[PDB]
């Protein structure tokens, strides 16, 4: 999916792999 | 008692749409209709309150 | 000759839709690179356009 990512230089500016879901609760 | 009144005349629902490309917003549509890609959420308080 | 002049092609009937198009068990779904997914599950997708159809 490098055609959806912005190009910083000539490399796709991707996010991290494990930053997909949320985990926050009221103190946990 | 203090005479404060409120009167709701009209109401409208608004919805802002990201103008995603139609062959990309259909790939995301197809991916998000699996039973494995269910959008799971959690209440932030996460408490039954008595 | 009772049959047609030319054999019919283009679209299958109800009984051949039953024989073909057995429901697709798609193991490990959408694991590939984009473009190697089943896009023909999508009811908007032209195969010979490789694009999802719109309102015009």
């Amino acid at each position: 999916f490098a055609s959806l990512a912005p190009r910083h230089g000539s490399r796709p500016f991707m996010g991290n792999w494990q930053d997909i879901g949320t985990s926050n609760m009221s103190g946990g | 008692v203090d005479g404060a009144s409120i009167k709701f005349d009209s109401i409208c629902l608004y919805a802002t749409f990201f103008p995603m490309a139609h062959n990309t917003a259909s790939t995301l549509e197809a991916m998000l209709r699996n039973d494995t890609n269910d959008q799971s959420f959690n209440d932030y308080l996460s408490a039954a309150n008595m | 000759q009772t049959s047609s002049s030319e054999p019919r092609s283009g679209g299958i009937g109800t009984l051949q839709f039953i024989e073909e198009f057995v429901p697709s068990v798609y193991f490990n779904p959408f694991s590939g690179p984009p473009g190697h997914y089943p896009d023909q599950f999508i009811p908007n997708f032209d195969a010979v356009k490789d694009s999802a159809d719109g309102y015009d």
